[PDB]
RNA sequence: GUUAAUUCCGAUAACGAACGAGACUCUGGCAUGCUAACUAGUUACGCGACCCCGGUCGGCGUAACUUCUUAGAGGGACAAGUGGCGUUCAGCCACCCGAGAUUGAGCAAUAACAGGUCUGUGAUGCCCUUAGAUGUCCGGGGCUGCACGCGCGCUACACUGACUGGCUCAGCGUGUGCCUACCCUACGCCGGCAGGCGCGGGUAACCCGUUGAACCCCAUUCGUGAUGGGGAUCGGGGAUUGCAAUUAUUCCCCAUGAACGAGGAAUUCCCAGUAAGUGCGGGUCAUAAGCUUGCGUUGAUUAAGUCCCUGCCCUUUGUACACA
């Protein structure tokens, strides 16, 4: 309870990303890319998980119940609007992608934009503001 | 019989002189007169820059139109109303008479 | 006894939610556990039974004044939309989250639609409203 | 620069020296408890509710931003 | 019996609150709820100086109801502090002697003068060329 | 209670001012007792209307500084209210007296000024305001980026400034501002 | 050099470069006869007492 | 500065030398005495002239005026 | 001498005068005194709902009233009374009494800049083009472009706080268009939301609206961690207006989570509801506030002095300056 339980997990090596046991369960998932403060909270309610404990007390069998909701949201009826990748470019899959496929997914669409030679791709090539920002007064620090 | 007369005028004393004039005209015929209801005015705020160009210090206007409306209720048919309302009227006052 | 104006509204909201515990027939929507309560919110509430708490908080709003509609409930349950880098402005609440409460309050009879629209609280909804009001005033004495 | 490596859950020693010396201190608040015990403020706040139930500390003034606790009555 | 009804208005920066004295029992309520139960609860005893510094026995024969609108929170509490102190002043002036009314007034005179004479402080107009009524924008040289 | 008032629970009476120079510029007794450290205002209108304002209100009004806290007397009254039990549950005496003892021991006698600086004695009103001011900003800095809350920080220094153990921030600048004045005099 | 108390008996005028100090003719509550001149910062009325560290330093009259 | 201008002062000089019996001492009576016997376009000047008259009253019973 | 004042007193080869200041217009504030209100409310009667004779209800219809709503006529404040200073004149300070014993803004003199505006004009002298036009109109782009510097601004650097719930309060206003094809919104459904669909009200004290604003108050989580601070950059998806959004027009959801640990030289504004915090109206708007213009909430520290600096107004003085 208030004293330390048995079976300590300090770092949870989950999908080759460290998860601290010092933080709460509701926000230690956020260190994984592809899940933030919002998408981690709904997962604690898809499965019957109490969020009032720490990330060093929860048991090893049901943390497998947590991570199967990461890459497979639809069979646990997670709606499509929580997903970082809705209507994927190749296979059109409504899915959530977590910190390892996430940056794999990140480097097709950049040279997919480069090979089409679109304006959105070109601004990434010279590293300029693609969303339509003013570069006359801002954007100085990384560019010398 | 329940006739509404609307008294709108830009000048304060042009509206005030006619709002009491209809009281004097109607009390001679000695019928049921309601008092003039003073309802809150509308003022027209316009703030523009004084300089025709954009050069110089930033100064702003305060252009205003206060408009006043007075409502007086009469319990009479329209024969009495059509006689008095044509006497002593001035163009600063816009008069609207509603039979209903 | 006393009405709800003699009862503090801070602990009144879960006292009527406790009345909603013993009923347990509010036919709550499926998306209670996974929705964001407004566009100016960013995360989900910490309290799980927020639907049973807001519906209890909706009933005490309808007792003070009637004729309230969907837009009126979004206005009171709105708040500051912290726009981040932009200045913060007031924003309205979510529409369906208040639409389901008034639909939950008409499922089990606590509200009826007043003339010219709106939602007003039924006399029997006021009748048991005084019983939970008297149980708190007797508790504090 | 100075990183506060605070303690997340009570050791056997810390839970032992919470049951004895804390009911000797005249001022118990979760702000100083997390500072003095070298623990988190979540652990400091969670440590003070059961002492209220155990009858070792007394609440005199509670608030959303600050809660204050003292010793038991001297008599 | 006779209708000993006294209606006394209270004004503030924007909040206006009107008390309603009558010959009745010793209960005080504003907008249908008593003086004890008003959020913000930081200022509870500010509603009590008319009660504490004059006594509950002075309010035994008078019941008051206050209708409050306008302004903000602290304007409304400061409205209903001074609206209800003037309410008891006018009740004991019209129906009984002011010898009793002057000896409750001088208690309120020596404590705080806002209870009877309202503060004529109001927000003055904002002028052009500045974000506030007095402050101006940052003047840039060169 | 038309005869006596209680500041929440604290006594109107038995608060003593040690130094006789500041007894006219500390408003705590027999005319300036109020239930709250909040009032209507108007004491900033005249030059010398400032002296008769209650010192608990003056410390409250000097507290909501540094930007985001400006115009927040409703919450600084909450800070002041909780801070008095911390005094009563650390030392055990009247917090009004401990606040009074902190004003005298944090107020410099002489101070230097540009007229090569010449040391001139401060006003008894000037000694009150600077003593209030030095113990307030220290609570602002101690509560900044620290687990210890603002309510504790107010009660820490004025307890320390009452005894003058050179650990409050107000004591050190009071020593330094007179040490500088002691040099070039 | 004991701590002494000095009671203001009449004010003279504003002194200093910015008018930041008030030159005050000041009397002593320890003895009525002996009394000196000192410049005082801050707003000072009639009927208040000062706390001079030493009574041997006297301000000149401008 | 509450210094009376020449328009207020010169208007108050003619009233005293013409209406010595009509003028009183207190402010409010000769305020109304000067209301009928002077065409003053505004109430503010009516108080200012009568107020300056009252200040000249205290000079009259204490001796002559230049 | 006095004043905010060439404001007066008083002297006087100056006198009589004129503009300006003052005066004057609007607003604020005090009058249970006057007029009036069924597009504003209050008080009583009679019910209805609930609780144990009484209490509450923006629940319902009646008679009196303007205390709360409104705007009209008057009044009120004048250094008026007192104690002092002062030629005892001009006037000044303090006090009683009193809502005020200095509210704020408008207007504003002679002369001058070669200040800015010809891109506001069917204001225009003169110069230029005028049919392959420097004239009209259409398609696209751009004015936003980015090694850098500067100016006005918004958001943070957190625990006085971030988050999640509950509680509880405003006033300025505005709203269906001559051309004009385009209004503000109640209420009832669909969708998490952006938003989509139906019916009505309001040309406006009627409907929005009793403008259920932030702020504030109460109760959890976080625990000094670049942390649930912070939201820059950026990916994917969904909606509105428009003929058309890519150089992301905007809005909504998920995700990415940088600098920034209170800011050097130097510099800006302000003393009373003032600063500062915080939200709401209007402008530009088909789509639209980081700006600006007003309104409203919370609401102070300091000072009632000075020419030290920056400057301004008189008098004397000196000048080899007079585009000074």
């Amino acid at each position: 309870s208030l004293v330390i339980p048995e079976k300590f997990q300090h770092i949870l090596r989950v999908l080759n990303t460290n998860i601290d046991g010092r933080r709460k369960i509701a926000f230690a998932i956020t260190a994984i890319k592809g899940v933030g403060r919002r998408y981690a909270h709904v997962v604690l309610r898809k499965a019957d998980i109490d969020l009032t404990k720490r990330a060093g007390e929860l048991t090893e069998d049901e943390v497998e119940r947590v991570i199967t909701i990461m890459q497979n949201p639809r069979q646990y009826k997670i709606p499509d609007w929580f997903l970082n990748r809705q209507k994927d470019v190749k296979d059109g899959k409504y899915s959530q992608v977590l910190a390892n496929g996430l940056d794999n997914k990140l480097r097709e669409d950049l040279e997919r934009l480069k090979k089409i030679r679109a304006h959105r791709g070109l601004r990434h090539f010279w590293g300029l503001r693609v969303r339509g920002q003013h570069t006359k007064t801002t954007g100085r620090r990384g560019r010398t | 019989h329940r006739i509404r007369i609307t008294l709108t005028s830009r000048n304060v004393k042009s509206l005030e002189k006619v709002c009491a004039d209809l009281i004097r005209g109607a009390k001679e015929k000695n019928l049921k007169v309601k008092g003039p209801v003073r309802m809150p005015t509308k003022t027209l705020r316009i703030t523009t820059r004084k300089t025709p160009c954009g050069e110089g210090s930033k100064t702003w206007d305060r252009f205003q139109m206060r408009i006043h409306k007075r409502l007086i209720d009469l319990h009479s048919p329209s024969e009495i109303v059509k006689q008095i309302t044509s006497i002593s009227i001035e163009p600063g006052v816009e008069v609207e008479v509603t039979i209903a | 006894g006393v009405t709800v104006k003699d009862v503090n509204q801070q602990e009144f909201v879960r006292a009527l939610a406790a009345f909603l515990k013993k009923s347990g027939k509010l036919k709550v929507p499926e998306w209670v556990d996974t929705v964001k309560l407004a566009k100016h919110k960013e995360l989900a509430p910490y309290d799980e039974n927020w639907f049973y708490t807001r519906a209890a908080s909706t009933a005490r709003h309808l007792y003070l004044r009637g004729g309230a509609g969907v837009g009126s409930m979004t206005k009171i349950y709105g708040g500051r939309q912290r726009n981040g880098v932009m200045p913060s402005h007031f924003s309205r609440g979510s529409k369906s989250v208040a639409r389901r409460v008034l639909q939950a309050l008409e499922g089990l009879k606590m509200v009826e639609k007043d003339q010219d629209g709106g939602r007003k609280l039924t006399p029997q909804g006021q009748r048991d409203l005084d019983r939970i009001a008297g149980q708190v005033a007797a508790a504090k004495k | 620069r100075d990183k506060l490596n605070n303690l997340v859950l009570f050791d056997k020693a810390t839970y032992d020296k919470l049951c004895k010396e804390v009911p000797n201190y005249k001022l118990i608040t979760p702000a100083v408890v997390s500072e003095r015990l070298k623990i988190r403020g979540s652990l400091a706040r969670a440590a003070l509710q059961e002492l209220l139930s155990k009858g070792l500390i007394k609440l005199v003034s509670k608030h959303r931003a600050q809660v204050i606790y003292t010793r038991n009555t001297k008599g | 019996g006779p209708l000993q009804s006294v209606q006394v208005f209270g004004r503030k920066k924007t909040a206006t609150a009107v008390a309603h004295c009558k010959r009745g029992n010793g209960l005080i309520k504003v907008n249908g709820r008593p003086l004890e139960m008003i959020e913000p609860r930081t200022l509870q005893y500010k509603l009590l100086e008319p009660v504490l510094l004059l006594g509950k026995e002075r309010f035994a024969g008078v019941d008051i109801r206050v209708r409050v609108k306008g302004g903000g929170h602290v304007a409304q509490i400061y409205a209903i502090r001074q609206s209800i102190s003037k309410a008891l002043v006018a009740y004991y002036q019209k129906y009984v002697d002011e010898a009793s009314k002057k000896e409750i007034k001088d208690i309120l005179i020596q404590y705080d003068r806002t209870l009877l004479v309202a503060d004529p402080r109001r927000c003055e107009s904002k002028k052009f060329g500045g974000p506030g009524a007095r402050a101006r924008y940052q003047k840039s040289y060169r | 209670t038309p005869d006596i008032k209680l500041f929440g629970k604290w006594s109107t009476d038995d608060v003593q001012i040690n130094d006789i120079s500041l007894q006219d510029y500390i408003a705590v007794k027999e005319k300036y007792a109020k239930y709250l450290p909040h009032s209507a205002g108007r004491y900033a209108a005249k030059r010398f209307r400032k002296a008769q304002c209650p010192i608990v209100e003056r410390l409250t009004n000097s507290m909501m500084m540094h930007g985001r806290n400006n115009g927040k007397k409703l919450m600084t009254v909450r800070i002041v209210k909780h801070a008095f039990e911390i005094i009563h549950l650390l030392t055990g005496e009247n917090p009004l007296q401990v606040l009074v003892n902190a004003i005298i021991n944090s107020g410099p006698r002489e101070d230097s000024t540009r007229i090569r600086r010449q040391a001139v004695d401060v006003s008894p009103l000037r000694r009150v305001n600077q003593a209030i001011w030095l113990l307030c900003t220290g609570a602002r800095e101690a509560a900044f980026r620290n687990i210890k809350t603002i309510a504790e920080c107010l009660a820490d220094e004025l307890i320390n400034a009452a005894k003058g153990s050179s650990n409050s921030y107000a004591i050190k600048k009071k020593d330094e501002l007179e040490r500088v004045a002691k040099s070039n005099r | 050099q004991p701590i002494k108390l000095a009671r203001v008996t009449k004010v003279l005028g504003r002194t200093g470069s910015q008018g930041q100090c008030t030159q005050v003719r000041v009397e002593f509550m320890d003895d009525t006869s002996r009394s000196i001149i000192r410049n005082v910062k801050g707003p000072v009325r009639e009927g208040d007492v000062l706390t001079l560290l030493e009574s041997e330093r006297e301000a000149r009259r401008l | 500065g509450r210094v009376r201008t020449k328009t207020v002062k010169k208007a108050a000089r003619v009233i005293i030398e013409k209406y010595y019996t009509r003028l009183g001492n207190d402010f409010h009576t000769n305020k109304r005495v000067c209301e009928e016997i002077a065409i003053i376009p505004s109430k503010k000047l009516r108080n200012k002239i009568a107020g300056y008259v009252t200040h000249l009253m205290k000079r009259i019973q204490r001796g002559p005026v230049r």
